[PDB]
């Protein structure tokens, strides 16, 4: 249960494919409400998770 | 750690002791099957396995369906396994496009095969639900000097010759069975026929690279006219 | 003008409101100075006394006089002391109105004018009026010393003797406070100063030219003090008067005295082994004067109606352009306009009519020199129009580290002793005349020692100082000096410390050339053989001269110019210095040595070797350019990193252990449109091209050996083969084709993939590009700038061994090694360009360690001195970075970013590196400069940042090859010959780069490692030692669900959710380097 | 250059004839003489920016840069005789004695007394 920009860097340097993870960092921004930021890191995430997850894409 | 004995997702776990290194003070490496559903006839007769050993090759293939089958009283004959690509340097079919990771498959002779070798890793499963120890240990065909310098080795002047020779050849004989292709005067079933510049070679080629005046009129001069006045 | 224009002035009034005063501090201090003239005028007077009635008053009394050296004694005063009321008067930044908040502390100048009917006009002769002055003061601060015992501020108030910025013929006295009138948390001293009034002694009998005491030569020092303390006040007039006529001068008084303050200049007397003599009272008076005029046609060079900015960049570049030491100087009225005139006095001189004085005599003529060159620095970077560099001007103090100040530095101890131990410690004398001329021994010493050492270097360096280590310029009342005793001596310092701006140029010159040779013996080569006595003889040369010179040998571990300097100071100063500079001893060691003959005679400015192998591979040019084949060999260009002069080691013949033995060469074919469309077709047609050419060389040039080695280097392309080519002159290279159908052929792959498919695509292209199109620029820019800039390639090569002992080598690329290591030279600001090791090196660090990625880009001009980035470029460059952050903010992609005009895109050299490894580089820059800032620079703090943390590391694999490897890989603690089998060539490579390589495309997903490259210089004595350190990924530290694509090595804790299988991993690793792995360390 | 010589260079083509050439002249039209400028210029400004002078010289000995533009203009019009008449340097820059030294590829007295 990540709290803060740095510990969600640290966890997407655990998994940058992690759609959990991005979907948890998103979803932080959402709730302190800086909506750019977050469609932003979704972008973010496409052009960093890889191409084997059509699922998680 | 012990009743874990398979997935709810449908995968079942399989376990392989690893040996007392000199630096370490044993562990079950953790492998996971489930057979495969597929419609190609060459991925027919197929179990999907996760999490695989270093270099899990034919030879250990065999070695574990030998270990399953002299221990269950089943027979399983290997056919062919698949989808080895562990480091990762075959995910882009560049050819094919400018012209399953961490798991394989491993195809067998017959769906009785299959299956007997399916209940022999279901009771490897109840095997590590029970007793630990009854299950099989994992030998890794061990990367050492002589297969690194393997690695290290100078290509052959007779592989060089024979590869690109037969490479070269083929590649002739099917470009130029395209060109005549693409320049045999094509006609549709309509009488319709296709437009080729001089020098090209692909159909598929083909497919990739597939005023007014103001002051004239007399209401234009008259809306002109309003629109100055 | 107008955008710097902007920029500049709100970036000036942004400091000025940060660094703006306390008003409040500021009556404080004005209600405590109102007190002291109460208390002054409360003080009584003193009638006329001899030297033994104030000898037994101050007997007496528990206050000592402190007197000037020497000491008045009872032979020579005839005449008698005396104290009356002084006149009052106000002097400084505080007077100009141009304070600031200071953190360290400041303090206020108060001067007390002595009475002409207690002067005489026989007192300028032989110490009277300092006697004076020293009686005078003595009296005042024992008064001053019972009015407080009287009003009982004693508590908290501090008194304390002290000099007029360390001018020991002028002590002053120094008042703080510590924790009603408690100005202790103003931060603000007083200075008392005692002066005479104005034209009490004529300033023509006090010209700097005049004797002014009998025993002629000129007593220089003596007149300006006098005259000075004479003539304080009506400069204060004058700065009042041109401040109330301009508008900005307290602004560009602040800016200046900001300037000098980041620069490490002051109004301290400068003659003694420190740094000063200019600082803001003179920065006010020639900010007076220039305003007063400044040409040689004495015309207004600096308006009145300018901005604060505008007489700012107006003083910087008239002290850039004009010389006031050597061949001008300059002249004004206080009372007439300022002419510049071409002849220097041979000390800076700023010369006042009305009051007949030069200002700046507490100027050295090397400290004149080096503040021209820091003005003519910040005038260049003041014309940047490109880039912004105010940042670096006013927000960087270049005088925190004296190695980072200056390049070359040695400590000499000094045991010279006492008054009589000089005449048997020094060589030379102090008699008469030498103490007229520096009544003060240190002044005396130290010029002395700059002279000398000025002379024995001359063209090896370009600006000397010297740092007399131990001066102080405090003393309590109880004293009549500063005493010490420590360091050998009775004198106010321990040994000295010798700095030194070097040139590069003239730094490996080995014979010290001195003048020719006539019959009848020259004056100058007189003097010259006389200075260098044995050392100094007579050569000849090839084109048929005859001079006098003397002739040292270079060295593997310290420069001909500290050897110059040992052997200068030992003879010509004293026989018991002691000399050293074991900081660059050891960096030159630590510096990888080849085994090559003569490789300790070998110094570090020899690029021999890469032009031995230059040499071989032209021969190899002009044989392939010779060969005929189905195509015409358009371009053969070298690539090597031995090429462009980085690769860690110079290379040896035979050496082929090396990493970098092998070196890339770019074969270009002529533009053939027959190539065949598709890539493994292209790729197998140039691999039977150099397939063709290997025959060809076995059947004409059969000295040469040749193989194919199957490279997979790039991504996805699993048929590359390079033409490993070696050569008798023990040398290798790898051949490989360049063709723009690759080029293309990517690109339509590019347009062909998937949209999931193009950034994986994306990445394989940008590392195709960085290693076959942006890398011959940059290996061909990167020679030319090394040859412009010398030390940068031993810079580079310590800079990447120290990385390869820090194991950051298997993620940081060499290209990108060479662009930091480029930086600082290619920006040198706010400091001079390198010219010695260490100093290069600190200054990577240092930027290294400033430097955040995060927010700072980076853009380097690969330019020579003084082809740049324009303006539009600039720009370009800067919205393509502000583009990447916005698109990734905090680097998860991307962490460094470095761009040139090779490269527009920034993105090159810095794709592919996690961000564990861009902060733990960070850290260890941080933590090395920390060490350097606090256990002070010696050997043993090079050993610890020399040695690797081997801390933060989840497991670390130690490992050991069975074969030793550093003679064959050619540094000295050797290969002859190449085997007859090259597969026994593969077996003698070393296997635990691929091994890391193999197991990190492995793990990826999951795991990141690093490793030592560099087995020949870190793997011991025997080169034969490494170490795996890797860290784990924290999402698969964590447990998760187990996934068709999870992608790692698990084991389930529910029937769900799986953690990871550590101990399998680790089992993994020893399975995979089972021969070699010899011990294994978990977390 | 990129080592800063500001340069000049002429080149000369002539249109020759084909194998096949049954007319007595070749002459190109002026639409094709334009447009072989404008290759010929462009080649030459791409190849002496990308190269420096030493490796300027090193491509200049063995006639590579007119097989080049033989090469690229196969297409416009079949030439011959594709020369680079003449070079000339405008601008020096400043003075590298290391990089001479390095481009050509330290020496003591004999002790006269």
């Amino acid at each position: 249960a990540p709290e803060s920009v740095a510990d969600f860097e640290r966890l997407l340097i655990g998994n940058p494919n992690s759609s959990v993870v991005w979907m948890n960092y998103m979803a932080f921004q959402l709730q302190l409400s800086e909506i750019e930021k977050a469609r932003e890191l979704a972008e973010r995430a496409l052009k960093t998770i890889n191409f084997r997850e059509e699922a998680e894409k | 750690i012990e009743d874990i004995s398979a997935m709810k997702n449908g995968f079942i776990v399989v376990p392989f002791k690893l040996p007392d290194h000199k630096a370490l003070p044993a562990s079950l490496h953790f492998m996971f099957a489930k057979r495969h559903q597929s419609s190609n006839s060459n991925e027919s007769d197929c179990l999907f396995l996760v999490n695989l050993p270093l270099l899990s090759n034919i030879e250990h293939m065999k070695k574990f369906v030998g270990q399953l089958c002299g221990k269950y009283d089943t027979v399983s004959h290997v056919e062919e396994l698949l989808y080895n690509d562990e480091f990762g340097l075959h995910e882009v079919d560049l050819s094919a496009l400018t012209s399953p990771r961490n798991t394989a498959l491993l195809k067998f002779v017959d769906a009785a095969s299959i299956n007997n070798c399916w209940n022999a890793l279901k009771k490897y499963s109840n095997l590590h639900a029970k007793h630990p120890n009854e299950l099989f240990e994992w030998t890794y065909t061990t990367p050492s000097f002589t297969t690194f310098v393997n690695f290290y080795k100078p290509l052959d002047i007779d592989y060089l010759k024979e590869d690109i020779h037969t490479h070269m050849a083929i590649f002739e004989q099917r470009e130029a069975q395209a060109q005549e292709d693409v320049q045999s005067s094509i006609v549709d079933e309509d009488g319709f026929t296709l437009v080729v510049g001089k020098n090209t070679k692909s159909l598929n080629s083909i497919r990739k690279k597939i005023k007014a005046k103001k002051d004239f009129y007399r209401f234009q001069v008259r809306e002109r006219k309003k629109q100055e006045i | 003008e107008l955008f710097k224009s902007n920029i500049f002035k709100l970036q000036i009034d942004e400091l000025l409101e940060q660094v703006k005063l306390k008003q409040k501090h500021v009556l404080k201090v004005e209600k405590f100075l109102h007190k002291l003239y109460d208390i002054l005028q409360e003080i009584p007077d003193w009638e006329e006394k001899s030297l033994a009635e104030v000898d037994s008053f101050f007997k007496n009394k528990i206050v000592s006089v402190p007197f000037v050296d020497p000491k008045p004694i009872p032979q020579n005063t005839n005449y008698k002391f005396n104290y009356k009321k002084p006149d009052i008067s106000l002097i400084g930044s505080f007077a100009l109105k141009a304070g600031i908040y200071q953190p360290n502390g400041s303090s206020i100048d108060t001067l007390l004018t002595m009475p002409k009917e207690l002067f005489e006009k026989k007192d300028f002769l032989n110490f009277r009026c300092l006697h004076k002055r020293s009686v005078y003061l003595a009296y005042l601060t024992h008064h001053l010393l019972i009015l407080l015992k009287k009003d009982k501020l004693d508590s908290f108030l501090q008194l304390e003797y002290s000099y007029f910025d360390n001018d020991p013929l002028l002590p002053i006295l120094r008042i703080s406070c510590s924790k009603d009138y408690n100005f202790y948390k103003t931060r603000f001293s007083i200075n008392l100063l005692i002066g005479f009034p104005y034209k009490v002694f004529e300033p023509k009998k006090l010209l700097p030219n005049r004797n002014c005491i009998r025993i002629l030569p000129a007593t220089p020092l003596y007149n300006f003090s006098v005259l000075s303390s004479s003539t304080h006040e009506n400069y204060l007039k004058y700065l009042y008067k041109t401040k109330k006529q301009t508008e900005s001068f307290v602004e560009a008084t602040v800016l200046g005295r900001l300037w000098l303050q980041q620069r490490g200049f002051s109004s301290n007397m400068s003659h003694s082994g420190s740094l000063g003599g200019f600082g803001t009272f003179e920065f006010t008076i020639l900010m007076a004067a220039l305003l007063n005029g400044g040409g040689i046609n004495s015309n207004k060079i600096l308006l009145h109606g300018f901005s604060s900015y505008q007489l700012f960049k107006g003083v910087i570049k008239y002290l850039a352009t004009m010389d006031l030491c050597h061949d001008g100087h300059l002249q004004f009225h206080s009372n007439p306009a300022s002419k510049y005139i071409d002849e220097g006095f041979q000390t800076p001189t700023l010369f006042d009519k009305s009051t007949k004085v030069n200002i700046l005599t507490k100027m050295t003529v090397s400290s004149y020199q080096i503040l021209k060159e820091y003005a003519g620095e910040t005038l260049r970077m003041l014309n940047n129009v490109v880039q912004d560099q105010f940042s670096n001007i006013f927000l960087t103090n270049i005088s925190r580290f004296d190695n980072l100040k200056y390049d070359l530095c040695y400590d000499v101890q000094l045991p010279l002793g006492k008054y009589n131990n000089l005449e048997t410690s020094l060589a030379a004398t102090f008699g008469s005349m030498e103490r007229v001329k520096f009544i003060t021994l240190e002044n005396f010493l130290a010029h002395k020692i700059t002279n000398v050492a000025r002379y024995a270097l001359g063209d090896r360096i370009k600006y000397i100082q010297i740092e007399m280590v131990g001066q102080k310029s405090d003393f309590p009342i109880t004293k009549r000096k500063v005493y010490s005793n420590t360091g050998g001596n009775h004198f106010n310092f321990d040994f000295v410390r010798v700095k030194l701006i070097v040139n590069p140029s003239e730094c490996d010159k080995l014979v010290t050339k001195g003048p020719a040779h006539s019959e009848t013996m020259s004056t100058e080569a007189a003097v010259f053989k006389n200075f260098w006595g044995i050392k100094s003889s007579l050569r000849r040369f090839k084109d048929g001269s005859i001079t006098h010179c003397c002739v040292w040998s270079t060295s593997s571990s310290e420069p001909i110019i500290s050897s110059i300097v040992n052997f200068a100071l030992q003879k010509h100063v004293s026989k018991k210095a002691q000399i050293s500079n074991e900081t660059i001893k050891k960096f030159h060691n630590f510096l990888p040595l080849p085994n090559l003959p003569s490789s300790a005679k070998t110094s570090v400015l020899n690029l021999s070797s890469f032009f031995n192998l230059k040499k071989s591979f032209d021969d190899l040019y002009k044989i392939i350019f010779q060969m005929k084949l189905p195509l015409s060999v358009k371009s053969i260009l070298p690539v090597g990193s031995a090429f462009r002069y980085t690769s860690l080691c110079q290379p040896v013949p035979f050496a082929y252990s090396d990493p970098d033995f092998f070196q890339d060469v770019i074969l270009e074919f002529e533009t053939s449109p027959k190539w065949p469309d598709e890539i493994t077709s292209l790729e197998k047609a140039k691999t039977a091209f150099l397939l063709k050419i290997q025959e060809e060389l076995s059947a004409n040039s059969s000295t040469y050996r040749s193989f194919f080695s199957r490279d997979e280097s790039i991504p996805y392309n699993l048929e590359i083969v390079t033409l490993n080519i070696l050569t008798p002159e023990g040398y290798g290279f790898k051949f490989r084709v360049l063709t723009e159908r690759d080029e293309i052929l990517y690109l339509r792959a590019i347009a062909n993939a998937r949209n999931e498919l193009k950034p994986e695509l994306e990445a394989t292209f940008l590392k195709f590009t960085a290693k076959y199109l942006a890398s011959v620029r940059h290996t061909r820019t990167l020679e030319n700038i090394s040859h412009s800039y010398q030390f940068y390639s031993p810079v580079v090569r310590l800079f990447k061994r120290w990385l390869d002992t820090h194991l950051l080598l298997g993620h940081i690329t060499d290209e990108l090694a060479e662009l930091i290591a480029i930086k600082p030279f290619v920006d040198p600001a706010p400091y001079f360009i390198p010219g010695s090791l260490e100093n290069g090196f600190l200054k990577v660090l240092k930027f290294i360690s400033q430097w955040n990625w995060k927010d700072d880009p980076l853009i380097l001009d690969l330019v020579k001195p003084e082809e740049r980035l324009t303006l539009a470029q600039y720009k370009g460059i800067q919205m393509n970075f502000t583009n990447l952050r916005n698109s990734d903010p905090n680097g998860t992609h991307l962490q460094f970013f470095v761009a040139s005009k090779n490269d527009p895109s920034g993105i090159l050299y810095s794709s592919g590196i996690p961000l564990p490894i861009a902060t733990r580089l960070t850290a260890l820059a941080k933590v090395a400069v920390n060490l350097l800032q606090t256990h002070g620079l010696n050997q043993q703090t090079i050993n610890l940042l020399f040695t690797p943390g081997l801390k933060d590391y989840d497991f670390v694999v130690d490992l050991r090859t069975p074969i030793g490897l550093k003679s064959s890989c050619g540094i000295l603690s050797a290969p002859s010959n190449f085997p007859e089998n090259l597969n026994d060539l593969s077996e003698k490579m070393d296997p635990t780069y691929q091994l890391v390589k193999y197991l990190n495309l492995k793990y990826k997903n999951s795991l990141i490692l690093s490793s030592r490259k560099y087995i020949g210089v870190n793997g011991g004595e025997k080169g034969d030692k490494n170490v795996i350190t890797g860290l784990i990924k924290p999402l698969f530290k964590g447990a998760h669900k187990f996934r068709v694509n999870l992608d790692c090595n698990v084991k389930p804790v529910d029937d769900e959710n799986v953690i990871l299988n550590k101990e399998a991993i680790f089992h993994e690793i020893a399975a995979f380097g089972n021969d070699m792995v010899i011990n294994f360390e978990t977390d | 250059t990129s080592d800063d010589y500001v340069l000049r260079i002429f080149a000369i083509a002539f249109t020759r004839k084909q194998a096949n050439q049954v007319k007595r002249h070749s002459y190109a039209q002026s639409s094709h003489i334009r447009a072989i400028r404008k290759v010929i210029s462009e080649i030459l400004t791409k190849e002496v920016q990308g190269s420096t002078l030493a490796q300027l010289t090193s491509k200049l000995i063995p006639e590579v840069i007119n097989k080049e533009i033989e090469n690229a203009t196969k297409d416009i019009f079949p030439l011959q005789n594709i020369h680079v008449r003449k070079v000339k340097l405008l601008k020096q820059p400043k003075f590298d004695v290391g990089a001479l030294m390095a481009l050509h590829g330290e020496e003591k007295g004999k002790k006269v007394t």
